[PDB]
């Protein structure tokens, strides 16, 4: 349970300077069409030594190499891969839940979550696409489960890494200034509306239960004023998470 | 451009989301909001006192806090008071010693309001009002830990350790909050255009301009911004500036006291302005610099206009032309181009039209037997007897003028909404809660929770009076009494349990008219003049009965002039259906 920043540093600077061969990324147009092309033929599920796994293990390598609240690694880590490619790729009507996991997992450990301040991330509209996504997983999620019928996977993606991408990017002392919150008021009221429905289920767990309290009352905090205000339709169950939350 | 210094008065401007300056509502409220409309550094707004901001070094309050806590062991107590006072008096010594040291990047700074005079403060144990995910941020009249407030370079130029230069932008981090100041674009519904100011993560940025400087900020010498009275020494008579009939008029007052110098008035206060580069700067005046003067309450400034003497001196509401300048010639020997003293001697010349101020004994007021106004004309040629003479002011009355003129603001909107046949139930509260500060204020009673209706205050204060009568608030509590009825209210109806809170402002009104005639007999003639609307309102429970006997008993002769076989009728047709000792 320690991070070993000498051993991520050299992990990175070889895989830089290895070059292509070792570290491969779709983030070309014709590159970004065949790995569309393999995840729709993946639609059953990803074989264990499948070019897709072993891409999905690098964005999961690069991405706790860029954890540990470093700047050497994280730089790096961002520059080989930007937003828009992540955009791209995890917003394509066609996807699946490792690749989902895998690059949601890289933009909180490097771009959310990073040590040194980025203007490119709270000041662009390729996050507030990610929230809309997280948002469509959800109400996915909650459908799924008006079937009795689910996807472990999705309820796994939308548990673990969504909701804490969700806490760290309304939880960073660097966005406490976001400039682009005002004018996109509806979708962080529909995330809101997203997890209040998600923790309605009874399936949640304990810890479960606890994490997406702490996601809400996140939300909730950075929710008080940004020229918005609860739907009371909305506010019936807030009122009453805010009194639990205060016992 | 030049360095930042401890104890500078500085202005602070919004940048980001929204742009402006830093101002403060009315009233003793403490909330900070941003008004992007009222103006912008090219043009500054036309209340921009209230956009003044002193910088202020690190300040020890452990011993405050600790006694604050235990607050809320009679010997302890009084030993936490001590250590409490010995703290504030070494926090003084240690400013008063590091003043005038320059300010470093990543340093702790505090800022004071100096026409509030609080410190401003960011609270860790409450959210904003309206950002609830925000952090509040407030004036507090002592401060607390929230006021220290590092100070961090906004570009990528400047770094750590690195002195401050006026025109940067830097952002402020609360060493408790630890986070910058945000000025979040929630409108304040009380107050239309008014942006809250929050502490939250965000990009902000505020932008320091330099008003006045430590070394020209030294009280021996006259500075901009600040007010005093000029005084004829030949006339002996004090300058002001009135609404004679409806028309704003500058004018010499005639004074039939025995000492001129007590002839002092709130509407006789002068501000003076000084030029420079930046319209926002305005250092210390020189004796080779261009001076403005201003009017502390009606906001107009003095100029000279053709006389229809070749010039005369009215008042202009903007001091945007040449015409409101004016120069200071001295009387006496002066050190170069050194800062002028306070309360020298000086003469006025209109640079605009060259042409020299002096004073004629022609009334501007001839209409009324014995007039008091005196015309101020100009004069071709130069005359040694038309020294003017400056005489300093306290801050108090200073607070007391601001805060009467404030009332009087939202009194007159108070009347405006009663005239229109429909007021809501949060004006009523906001209007019967500025009569209770008033009435507070009146009384000059501390305000602890007794009935302010039985409100009992021993000596009354005859400056606070003369500020009421002058400044029209006594006119606006007529006037607020007079417009429900005029309906929005009715005399009979009052009984009625709807129109209580009705009931309840006509109560206070009366009490505010009873507290400013205690003891004042030119008071007492105002409120006189209105005796037949006050006798309107006989019998009925609202206390006119009380504040009119009072009045009448307190003069002779306003109770030889008043009191008529009516008035016995009335009182005896009104005890005879009450029966009561009263
Ligand atoms: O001592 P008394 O009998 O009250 O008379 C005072 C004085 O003689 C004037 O009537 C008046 O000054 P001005 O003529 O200059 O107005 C002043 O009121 P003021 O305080 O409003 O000036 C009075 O208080």
């Amino acid at each position: 349970g320690k991070y070993v920043k000498k051993c991520q540093d050299m992990i990175m600077t070889e895989l830089t300077n290895a070059g292509d061969d070792v570290v491969v990324f779709y983030n070309d147009k014709a590159s970004l069409a065949h790995l569309l092309d393999m995840m729709k033929a993946a639609r059953d599920g990803v074989e264990d030594h499948s070019p897709l796994m072993y891409h999905i293990s690098l964005v999961d390598l690069l991405a706790a190499c860029a954890e540990g609240k470093n700047v050497y690694t994280e730089i790096k880590c961002t520059s080989l891969l930007p937003l828009e490619d992540v955009v791209s790729v995890v917003t394509h009507e066609d996807c699946i839940t490792e690749v989902k996991m895998a690059y949601v997992n890289f933009v909180n450990h490097c771009y959310v979550d990073t040590e040194v301040e980025m203007k490119e991330i709270y000041t662009s509209n390729h996050i507030w696409t990610l929230f809309e996504n997280f948002t469509l997983d959800m109400a996915r999620v909650c459908s799924k489960r008006e079937k009795r019928v689910a996807d472990p996977t999705l309820e796994k993606y939308v548990l673990s890494v969504v909701l804490d991408t969700i806490n760290a990017f309304f939880s960073s002392p660097f966005s406490e200034n976001s400039t682009s919150l005002q004018t996109h008021q509806t979708i962080v009221v529909q995330l809101l509306q997203s997890t209040t429905r998600l923790l309605e289920c009874p399936w949640l767990q304990q810890q479960h239960k606890g994490s997406v309290e702490a996601c809400i009352r996140t939300l909730a905090m950075v929710a008080k004023g940004r020229a918005i205000l609860l739907p009371m339709d909305l506010d019936a169950h807030i009122s009453s998470m805010l009194s639990s939350g205060a016992s | 451009s030049s360095f930042l210094h401890i104890g500078d008065i500085v202005s602070l401007y919004a940048e980001g989301s929204v742009n402006g300056f830093i101002s403060t509502l009315g009233l003793v409220d403490d909330r900070c909001v941003v008004e992007p409309a009222a103006g912008d550094l090219d043009n500054p707004p036309k209340k921009f006192r209230d956009c003044l901001f002193k910088v202020c070094p690190m300040n020890r309050y452990s011993a405050q806090k600790q006694y604050w806590k235990a607050k809320q062991d009679v010997v302890l107590l009084q030993k936490l008071q001590h250590a409490a006072q010995m703290e504030q008096k070494q926090n003084d010594t240690e400013n008063k010693k590091v003043h005038g040291d320059v300010v470093k990047y990543g340093s702790v700074i505090q800022l004071l309001h100096m026409k509030s005079n609080k410190y401003l403060t960011v609270n860790k144990r409450l959210p904003a009002l309206l950002e609830k995910n925000a952090m509040r941020v407030t004036l507090d009249a002592t401060g607390n830990e929230g006021s220290w407030l590092f100070i961090q370079p906004f570009w990528k130029l400047r770094s750590n350790g690195d002195n401050v230069v006026v025109g940067d932008k830097v952002i402020l981090n609360p060493v408790n909050a630890g986070q910058p100041l945000h000025a979040s674009n929630y409108e304040l519904s009380d107050n239309a255009g008014c942006k809250e100011v929050n502490s939250v993560n965000c990009n902000t940025s505020w932008k320091i301009n330099l008003f006045m400087q430590f070394r020209d900020h030294l009280e021996e010498v006259l500075k901009g911004g600040d007010v005093v009275r000029l005084f004829h020494a030949e006339q002996e008579k004090f300058l002001t500036c009135d609404e004679y009939k409806g028309k704003l008029q500058v004018f010499l007052r005639t004074t039939l006291r025995q000492s001129a110098t007590s002839a002092t008035s709130s509407n006789a206060l002068w501000e003076v302005e000084v030029v420079h580069h930046d319209p926002c700067r305005g250092g210390a005046g020189h004796w080779n610099g261009l001076y403005r003067f201003k009017h502390l309450a009606t906001g107009n400034y003095l100029a000279a206009e053709e006389n229809p003497i070749k010039y005369c001196l009215v008042a202009v509401p903007h001091g945007n032309d040449i015409a409101s300048l004016f120069e200071l010639d001295p009387t006496t020997l002066q050190k170069t181009d050194s800062f002028v003293p306070r309360n020298s001697y000086v003469r006025l010349r209109h640079l605009c039209t060259n042409t020299w101020i002096q004073s004629t004994n022609v009334p501007i007021d001839i209409e009324e037997e014995r007039p008091i106004r005196l015309m101020l004309g100009t004069c071709p040629t130069k005359e040694d007897k038309e020294a003017f003479a400056i005489v300093s002011v306290p801050v108090s009355e200073i607070r007391d003028l601001d805060f009467a003129n404030d009332a009087s603001s939202m009194l007159a909107s108070a009347v405006e909404k009663l005239n229109e046949g429909f007021i809501s139930q949060n004006d009523r509260r906001f209007v019967i809660q500025l009569l209770e500060d008033l009435v507070f204020f009146v009384s000059d009673v501390p305000n602890n929770g007794q009935n302010v209706l039985d409100i009992m205050v021993t000596k009354p204060n005859r400056e606070r009076q003369k500020l009421m009568r002058e400044q029209n608030i006594l006119k606006q509590v007529f006037g607020i009494l007079k417009a429900p009825f005029r309906p929005l209210v009715r005399l009979e109806e009052l009984s009625d349990q709807k129109n209580a809170p009705y009931q309840h402002m006509f109560r206070l009104c009366y009490r505010v008219l009873r507290h400013s005639q205690e003891d004042y007999r030119k008071n007492q003639e105002h409120i006189a003049k209105q005796f037949g609307m006050m006798q309107s309102q006989i019998g009925y429970d609202i206390l006119a009965e009380d504040t009119i006997t009072a009045l009448l008993h307190n003069n002779r002769k306003l109770l030889e002039k008043h009191i008529t076989k009516t008035e016995v009728e009335t009182f005896v047709s009104l005890v005879r259906k009450n029966r009561e000792p009263r």
